[PDB]
This record gives C-alpha cells, structure tokens and sequence, in this order.
C-alpha cells in the first residue's frame, strides 16, 4: 500500500543526493546558530562617583574599612607585638568609644551610628566556636578588641594575647579564610605585620555597615579625625565609588553528575558501532549515522528555544537522555537490510527493495514512540509538558532527515564501493559541527589588595547571600608615632 | 580442580567488577542533591565527595552483587537463559534511565498522588517491557524494593535516615521504584556479563 511510497524515495533520493545533502547540512547549521553564541542596567561593576548616588538595588550593603599604622624608632628596644600592639590600640578603643557614642547634628539631631546601623540579632547555629566574637546586642563593627567583648582593660591588663589570638587559626591556604586577619584587616602577610625588629608597621582594619549614606554625618566625622589622625599622608583623591561585583561559585561535586552522563553516551556509541565493523566497509559509514541523530537533537533543540518555549531546561544536561532514548537502531534496522540485500547494480534498485520493505516497521516504530510522548505531554506536569517537546521535534526530525542524508550517504558510499570526494569531507565537516555543539556543553556550565572571599562569609553567617547583592567602600587614614 | 576453580574465578571477578560499579553509582548519587551547607571550617573536596562513611558503598555494591549473580543463575537453574536485547548497548541504555530518574528524584514537586500513580507505575512496568520481558526479574526485584523500603521505613525508627516531617510519603511513593530500576538495571548487567563465556 505504501512500499511504493519510500521505493520512490529510493528514487529520488540518489537522483537529486547532493542538493538535498545541501539542504540538509544548512538547516542543521541554522538551528545550530544560536547557541553556542547565544530593566536594570548593569549588574555587574558599575563604578561611578562617590559624589553620586547608587543603581538603587537593594539587598546590596556597602562596608567601610579604615587602615590606620604605628611606628617605633628604628631603634628601640624590647620590641614584641604586645606592647608595640597595645598602644595602638589604647588609641583605638576611645576612637571606637567615640565613634559609637557619635554625638552630632545629623539628620536626626544627636544622632549615633545605631540609628542607621544594621541592627540584627542573626546568630546561626555554627557559631559556637565564637560565641563571644562577634556583637548581638544591635551593632555592626568589626576590631581586634571585639574579641575582647570591648574591653580595653582587659586588653592591657592581660598576660598575653599572641597566642589567644592565634587560638583560631586552624590551617594554611584554605577559602575560608578566618576571623583573625579580619578584624586585623591587614593581612600579616600582605600587608606584611611581622616580628620585625627596626622595620614594623602594625596596622588594624575597622569594618562597618549601613543601609543609606548620608555625608552630612562622615564628612563632620572626618572634621574630627583631622584632629585625632594628624599623620603625614597626602591621600585625599576626590570622589570616585567602587562597587565590588558578588560572584557565585559553582563548585566541583556539584558538577560530577553531569558528566558521568556524558561518559555513558559514549559507550553507547562504540557499542552500536561494533554491530556494524562486522559488515565489509569502512569505519566512516558508521560515523554518518553517528552525525546524523545528534545533529537532529541539536537542530531540534534551535527550533525549541526560539519559537520561545524552553524558558527554564538547557541541553547539557538533557541532550544526552535523548541520544538514549531514541537510539540508533533505528537507522541500522534498514542498513543491515540493504547490505543484506543482493549485489545488483543502480544501487537506487537495492535500496528501494529493502528500505521499503522496512518502511513499514519504521512507521510502527514511530507512532508507538509519540504514542508515549504524547501520553507526556497529556500530563499537567510543567517540566514534562516542556521536555516531551524537545522529545517530539528531535523526534519527528531524525525520521524527516534520516531518509535525505544517510539514504544519500549510503548511496554515494556503495557508488564508490562496487565501482572501486565531498561525501566523506561533508562527513568529517557535520563531525566537525557536532564536536563543536559538544564543547558547547558549556551552557549548563553556568582595596584590591584584599583576599578573594571572606566579604560573602559575614552574610553567609546570617542566612543572607550577597552573591545577587553589590557592595562599595570609601576610605579615610589615622597613623600615630612617638618612643 | 583448576577448571571448577577457573569457574568460581568468573563467577566472583564479575561480582567483584561490579561492586566496584554499584559503589561507583551511589558515590555519584548521593553527590547529586547540592545541599547548601555554610557552615565554619567549609568541607574539603574530597569529604564533599567520599561523603557518608565506609557503612554506605559497600553495602551497595554487595546489593549489586547479590543481584547480579542471583538474576541469571535463577534462569540458569529453572529455566532458559534470556534473550532479548542482550547487547551491552540496552544494557547502557537501562543504566542511563536508571541514573536520569534518580536525578527526577528531587527536582520535581508533584500535584497531587494520581499524577504520581498514573506515571509511575507506568514508568517501572515500561522499564521491564523493554530491557527484560521475564517474569521471573519482574517479580523479584519488585519483592527486593518492598524490602528495600520496609527496611529503610523500620530502621530509621531506629535512626540512620534521619528525616522526619510531613514529606514520610516520598519514601512510601518514590524510592521503591528507584530499588525496582536498580534490581532490573543490575539484572541485565550480570546477564551481559555473564554470557560472555
Ligand atoms: C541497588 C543500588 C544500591 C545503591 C542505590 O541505588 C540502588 O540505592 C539508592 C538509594 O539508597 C538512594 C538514596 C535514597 C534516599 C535519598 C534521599 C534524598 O534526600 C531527600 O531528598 C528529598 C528531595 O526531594 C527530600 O528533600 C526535600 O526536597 C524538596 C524538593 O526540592 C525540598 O524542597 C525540601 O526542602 C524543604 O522544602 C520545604 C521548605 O519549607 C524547607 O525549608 C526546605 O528545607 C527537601 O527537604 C529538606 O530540604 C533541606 C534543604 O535542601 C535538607 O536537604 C533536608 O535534609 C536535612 O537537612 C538538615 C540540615 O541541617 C540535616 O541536618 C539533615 O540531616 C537532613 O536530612 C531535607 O529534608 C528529602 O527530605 C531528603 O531526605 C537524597 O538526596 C538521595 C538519597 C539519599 C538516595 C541516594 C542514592 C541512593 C543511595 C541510591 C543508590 C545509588
Ligand atoms: C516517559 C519517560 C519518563 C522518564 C523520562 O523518559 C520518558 O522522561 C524524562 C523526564 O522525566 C526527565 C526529567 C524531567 C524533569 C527534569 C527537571 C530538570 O530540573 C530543572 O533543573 C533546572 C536547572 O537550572 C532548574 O533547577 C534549578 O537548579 C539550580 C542549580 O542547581 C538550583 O540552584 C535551583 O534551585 C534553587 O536553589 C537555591 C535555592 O535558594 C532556591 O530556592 C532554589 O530554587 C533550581 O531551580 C529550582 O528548580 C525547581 C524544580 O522544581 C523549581 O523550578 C524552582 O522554581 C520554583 O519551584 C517551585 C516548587 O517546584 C514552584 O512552585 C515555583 O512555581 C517555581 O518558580 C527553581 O527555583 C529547574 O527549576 C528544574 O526544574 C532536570 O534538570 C532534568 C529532569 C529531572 C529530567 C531528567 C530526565 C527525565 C527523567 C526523562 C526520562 C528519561
Ligand atoms: C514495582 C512498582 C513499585 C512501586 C509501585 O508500582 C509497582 O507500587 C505501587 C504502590 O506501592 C503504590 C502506593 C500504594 C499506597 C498509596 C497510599 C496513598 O495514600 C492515600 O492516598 C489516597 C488518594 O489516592 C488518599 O490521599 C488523600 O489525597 C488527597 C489529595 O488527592 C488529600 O486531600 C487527602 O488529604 C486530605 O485532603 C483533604 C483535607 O481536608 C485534609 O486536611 C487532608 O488530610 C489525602 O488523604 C490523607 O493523606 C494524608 C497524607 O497523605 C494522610 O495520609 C491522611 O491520613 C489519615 O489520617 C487519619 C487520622 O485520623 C485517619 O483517620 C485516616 O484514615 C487517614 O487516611 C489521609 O487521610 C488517602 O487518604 C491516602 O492515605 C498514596 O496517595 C499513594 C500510595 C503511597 C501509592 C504510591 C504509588 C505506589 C508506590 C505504586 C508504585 C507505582
Ligand atoms: C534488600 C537490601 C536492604 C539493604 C539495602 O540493599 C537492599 O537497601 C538499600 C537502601 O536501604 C539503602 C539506604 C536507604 C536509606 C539511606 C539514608 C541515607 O541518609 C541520608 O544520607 C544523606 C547523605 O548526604 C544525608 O546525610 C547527611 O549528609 C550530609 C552531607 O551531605 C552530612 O553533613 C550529614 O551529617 C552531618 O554533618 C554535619 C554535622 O554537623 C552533623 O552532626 C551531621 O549529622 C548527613 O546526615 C548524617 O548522617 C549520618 C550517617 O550518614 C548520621 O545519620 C547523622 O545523624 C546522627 O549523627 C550523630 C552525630 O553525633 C551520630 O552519632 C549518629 O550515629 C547519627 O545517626 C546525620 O546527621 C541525609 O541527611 C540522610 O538522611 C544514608 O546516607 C544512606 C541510606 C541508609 C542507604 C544506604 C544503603 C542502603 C541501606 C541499601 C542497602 C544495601
Ligand atoms: C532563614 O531561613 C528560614 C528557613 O528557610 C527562612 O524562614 C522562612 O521563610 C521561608 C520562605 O521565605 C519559609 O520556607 C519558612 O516558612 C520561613 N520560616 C520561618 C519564618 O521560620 C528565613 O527567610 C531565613 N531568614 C532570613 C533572615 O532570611
């Protein structure tokens, strides 16, 4: 009833093999186009003027870190970091004292930090180690002292505090950086704080935090650290804003997975394969089959996105599963067929007398495939009702093109056989293609002077993120010496 | 003797090889669902990877082992060995399912029980109308995930699962298919491995 149809086909195809070849390879690479390429403003680092005003996008807090540094005479003697440590900060708990008890007109008449400070109590399970560190009361203001619970008499009343303060320092070179340096600030290292007799420079970074910035308060502050500061330094810029961008790390289990897939589909392949080294021919005849389904997914998958209807899957991580489900089989049902075939000439007569023969399984085949699929996408189910469409399209286009492409290589190829070169070139270019949609796999892959982390660690101790988040400093300078 | 020992050879090399597979599988499984742990002294590499402790793969693998070497030798005894499919590739292509549904294990949120009904049993009788039509595998590694999930329901009465909220009905919907794939899964590789001599 229908033999006749795909016997012409048979027909067709080797009379008109080359255009149609064309036809299909620039399809394939239309849909290929996109993806391997492809109301706020920017996101990402947008520096601007500190005399400015922010991307006004919450959720975004901006710390301000202060370096301050002591010297002694190049000669002096008993030099240890306890007493060279502690005079600087004699000085810094009655700036810290003064600042946290700011008395001065802002907004607000006699206002303080805490009006505007991020005041939250978030303390999270972990803190055990430290659960007398870091403030709850309603602060937001990191020092050396904290570890003291701000108190400085404590702190020069002591027998010694090199030690207790290395009493957290667990290891060396881990992402996690510590509590130590950052209420130092200054990197020991980087900075280079060192038990250097006649060459030291001690230094301690302050942190702070806030929601809105209002100058009318700093600027009269910095009035006052004129006087207190009075160092010889000529740092003063102007005003320039840096706001620091809160990238977010994939890390590498997270990824194992995917990849474990990737490795099964392969044996896959070399598997099929093996059925056909039996038959006398060469390797590459296999290879057309391999190009063939995958460049039908991948086509697939371009006319999925851009009729707009895949907002929320890629295909790294589903691509595959298709390459499984489909299979090859039905592409090597009618190639044994033909080699089965008896050795006549106008191979157009060979394989009009079996792929037609076979065309009747193959129709089976298929209407029991979207069966299931439409049983799928029947389901109210989301995630499925979208990837029974990347099935369907995948689908419906291996049976569509399959007949046009490897009909036509296997044409070629018995051509050139039982008579003794664009088809294996076109062959080895759609490889080409296909590894390159491979290494496309990627789309599921998806002050300086400071470390590379330990900003998002603060927030990521109180159940807020601020990988989504930006943050912004501003700097001021107090140095102090005497023997 | 050399030859009847040349046989046991065979017969726990395979079950050895795919030990070494089954931990391999629940090593890679387990490390699927990305918990969010932000805790101090973040974890090392290879704890976020070699994850639980030794009480786990190996009980896994010797499942796969059990499974392995019972499926094919109860066919052995009874009956005929099978022929369906039995070509590694179908073998490759199980496995492959096999790992795509436990990877639909977490990243889904179901309507309501008929939805998970309609498709489930759908789901697991299909992955025995295709790999293997014995009706021997099918009712026994139906049997095996009933007692998978009456072991796991019954022990973390004790405690080792450690989960406890209005979620009880995963266990009592989801796994069991889950132990079901693995026993067909592990079935045919034994076969394919099996009748290579
Ligand atoms: C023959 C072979 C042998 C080998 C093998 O094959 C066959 O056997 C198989 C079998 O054996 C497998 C195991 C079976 C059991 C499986 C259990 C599974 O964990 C479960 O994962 C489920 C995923 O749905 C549930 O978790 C919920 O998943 C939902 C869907 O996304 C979330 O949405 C919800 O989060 C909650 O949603 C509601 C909100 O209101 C809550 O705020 C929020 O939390 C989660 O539920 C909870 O979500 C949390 C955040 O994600 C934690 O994950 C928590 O877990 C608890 O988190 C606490 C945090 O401190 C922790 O202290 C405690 O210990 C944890 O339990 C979890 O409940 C469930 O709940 C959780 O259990 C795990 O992924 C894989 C698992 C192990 C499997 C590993 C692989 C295996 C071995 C297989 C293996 C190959
Ligand atoms: C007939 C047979 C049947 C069997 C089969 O053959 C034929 O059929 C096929 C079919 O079955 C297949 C499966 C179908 C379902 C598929 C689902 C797919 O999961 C998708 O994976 C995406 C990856 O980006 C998204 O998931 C995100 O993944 C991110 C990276 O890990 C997470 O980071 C994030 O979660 C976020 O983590 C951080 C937290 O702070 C956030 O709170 C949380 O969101 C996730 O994104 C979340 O993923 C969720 C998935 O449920 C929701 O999408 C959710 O959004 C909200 O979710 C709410 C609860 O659901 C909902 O109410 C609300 O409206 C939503 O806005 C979304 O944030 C997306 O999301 C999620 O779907 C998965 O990759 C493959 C999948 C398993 C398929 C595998 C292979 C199959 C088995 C095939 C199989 C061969
Ligand atoms: C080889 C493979 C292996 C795997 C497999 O194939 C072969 O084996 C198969 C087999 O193994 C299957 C399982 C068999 C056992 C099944 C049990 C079944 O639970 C029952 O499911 C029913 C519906 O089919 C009812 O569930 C109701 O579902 C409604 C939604 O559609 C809810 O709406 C209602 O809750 C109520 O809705 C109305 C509100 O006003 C109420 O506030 C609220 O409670 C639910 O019913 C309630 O569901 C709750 C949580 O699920 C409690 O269970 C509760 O318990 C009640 O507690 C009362 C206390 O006083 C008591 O009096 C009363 O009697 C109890 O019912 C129960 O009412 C019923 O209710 C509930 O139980 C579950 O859906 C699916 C289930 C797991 C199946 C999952 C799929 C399987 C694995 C199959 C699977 C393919
Ligand atoms: C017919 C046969 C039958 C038998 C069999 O074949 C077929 O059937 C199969 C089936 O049945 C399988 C089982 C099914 C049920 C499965 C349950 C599963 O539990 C889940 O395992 C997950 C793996 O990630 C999660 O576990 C957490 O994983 C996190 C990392 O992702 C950890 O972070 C956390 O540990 C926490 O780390 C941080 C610390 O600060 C916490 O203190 C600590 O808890 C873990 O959760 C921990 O898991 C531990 C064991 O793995 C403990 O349970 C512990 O709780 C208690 O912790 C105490 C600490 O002092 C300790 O003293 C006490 O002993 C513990 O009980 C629990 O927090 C999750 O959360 C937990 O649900 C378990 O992994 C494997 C499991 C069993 C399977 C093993 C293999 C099987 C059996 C197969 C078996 C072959
Ligand atoms: C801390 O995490 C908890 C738990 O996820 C969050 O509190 C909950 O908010 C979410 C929805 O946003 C719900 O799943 C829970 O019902 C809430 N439970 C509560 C309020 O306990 C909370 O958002 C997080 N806290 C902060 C500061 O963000």
């Amino acid at each position: 009833k229908i033999s006749r149809a795909f016997y012409n086909h048979g027909l067709l195809c080797a009379s008109y093999p080359i255009p149609i070849i064309l036809f299909t390879g620039f399809c394939i690479l239309a849909c290929c186009y996109p993806l391997l390429k492809l109301v706020d403003s920017d996101r990402k680092q947008g520096e601007p003027t500190e005399q400015p005003e922010w991307y006004v996008g919450a959720p975004v807090a901006y710390v301000q870190q202060i370096f301050v540094k002591s010297s002694v005479f190049p000669w002096h003697k008993n030099l240890l970091a306890v007493d060279v440590f502690r005079s600087p900060l004699s000085r810094a708990f009655q700036l810290v004292e003064e600042i946290r008890n700011h008395v001065l007109r802002d907004s607000s008449g006699i206002r303080s930090l805490e009006e505007l400070c991020l005041q939250v109590t978030d303390l999270l399970p972990g803190l055990r180690k430290l659960r007398n560190l870091l403030p709850e009361h309603g602060c937001l203001l990191l020092s050396p002292g904290n570890f003291w619970q701000n108190d400085w008499e404590r702190f020069h009343a002591d027998p010694d505090i090199i030690g207790t303060i290395h009493q957290h320092e667990p290891k060396t070179l881990q992402t996690s950086a510590t509590l130590k340096d950052l209420l130092f600030g200054v990197p020991g290292k980087y900075s280079g704080v060192s038990l250097y007799t006649r060459k030291r420079m001690v230094s301690y970074t302050i942190t702070l935090v806030f929601q809105h910035y209002h100058a009318k308060f700093l600027g009269s502050l910095r009035a006052r650290l004129m006087l207190l500061h009075p160092s010889p330094n000529c740092s003063l810029r102007a005003e320039s804003l840096v706001h620091v961008h809160f990238k977010e790390e994939i890390g590498v289990a997270e990824l194992i997975p995917l990849v474990t897939t990737y490795i099964i589909l392969f044996a896959y392949i070399y598997f099929s394969t093996r059925k056909i080294d039996m038959v006398k021919s060469k390797w590459g005849l296999a290879l057309a089959a391999v190009v063939t389904v995958l460049s039908s997914l991948l086509m697939s998958v371009g006319l999925c996105t851009l009729f707009g209807l895949t907002p929320t899957l890629n295909g790294g991580e589903i691509f595959p599963y298709l390459v499984v489900v489909i299979g090859l089989e039905n592409v090597l049902v009618l190639t044994k067929s033909v080699v089965s075939t008896p050795v006549d000439l106008e191979v157009k007569l060979r394989i009009a007398q079996g792929l037609s023969s076979e065309s009747w399984s193959i129709m089976k085949n298929m209407a029991t495939e979207l069966g299931i699929i439409l049983i799928g996408y029947f389901t109210l189910v989301p995630a499925i009702q979208e990837f029974c469409l990347f099935a369907v399209v995948g689908l419906v286009s291996d049976f569509f093109l399959q007949m046009l492409f490897f009909t036509t290589v296997l044409s070629i190829d018995i051509r050139r056989m039982e008579l003794a070169r664009l088809a294996q070139r076109l062959i080895m270019a759609g490889t080409v293609v296909w590894i390159g949609i491979l290494v496309y796999t990627d789309p599921a892959g998806l002050w300086r002077k400071l470390s590379f982390r330990h900003w998002p660690t603060l927030f990521s101790y109180y159940n807020i993120t601020l990988a989504k988040r930006y943050i912004s400093l501003l700097p001021v300078i107090p140095v102090t010496l005497r023997l | 003797i050399s030859s009847v020992t040349s046989q046991s050879v065979n017969l726990m090399i395979r079950g050895v090889v795919l030990f070494f597979i089954g931990v391999f599988l629940a090593l890679v499984l387990n490390l699927l669902q990305i918990q969010r742990n932000v805790t101090l002294f973040p974890p090392d590499v290879i704890a976020s990877i070699f994850s639980s402790a030794w009480w786990v793969p190996p009980c896994c693998g010797t499942a796969s082992a059990v499974i392995g070497l019972l499926y094919p030798s109860i066919d052995r005894h009874l009956g005929e060995p099978h022929k369906f499919k039995r070509e590694w590739s179908s073998v490759m292509r199980c496995v492959a399912v096999f790992v795509g549904i436990n990877h639909a294990s977490a990243k889904v949120d179901f309507d309501n029980n008929i939805q998970l009904s309609l498709t489930l049993a759908a789901l697991s009788i299909g992955l025995w109308w295709t790999f293997d039509r014995s009706r021997s595998g099918f009712g026994l590694g139906v049997g095996i995930a009933f007692l998978a999930t009456v072991v796991t329901q019954l022990l973390v009465y004790n405690g080792v699962y450690q989960y406890t909220s209005p979620d009880f009905l995963y266990v009592r919907s989801w796994l069991p298919c889950i132990f079901f794939a693995g026993g067909i899964t592990m079935g045919n590789i034994g076969r394919q491995l099996a009748m290579y001599e």
